[PDB]
């Protein structure tokens, strides 16, 4: 009681239930490094202008 | 003009100058610290973006 699978019939990706738990860390990766310190705040004018040598502004 | 004119103008001159000078010193210190540690906005040199990597299943497993 078997049939020859059609062309491409035994090629589509299927699904299957497995009672095993999910591999939460397949690569066994460590703790990821923390990001750079996030910065925020509106741009207030630079204090005393350029502040480069004698330039007032 | 009265002496009060020049004198009142000149402590303001000195205050602006000092509030610039200690800022310059603090800028040298901040720039050095942020070049050394790097835990901040600038002096952060580039790296590799994580979006280039691909996670879809490959031909061979365990890769």
């Amino acid at each position: 009681g078997w049939v020859r699978p059609d062309l491409g019939e035994l090629s589509k990706v299927t699904k299957v239930k497995t009672d095993r738990p999910l591999p939460e860390n397949p690569y066994h990766s460590r703790a990821r490094p923390e990001p750079n310190p996030e910065a925020e705040g509106d741009l207030k004018p630079a204090k005393h202008g350029s502040r480069l040598f004698f330039w007032t502004m | 003009d009265g002496p009060e004119k020049n004198y009142e103008k000149t402590m303001a001159i000195l205050q602006i100058e000092a509030e610039k000078a200690e800022l310059r010193l603090k800028e040298l210190e901040v720039r050095r610290l942020m070049r050394a540690r790097g835990d901040g906005p600038w002096y952060q040199y580039p790296t590799i973006d994580k979006a280039l990597i691909d996670h879809s299943p490959k031909t061979t497993p365990d890769n």
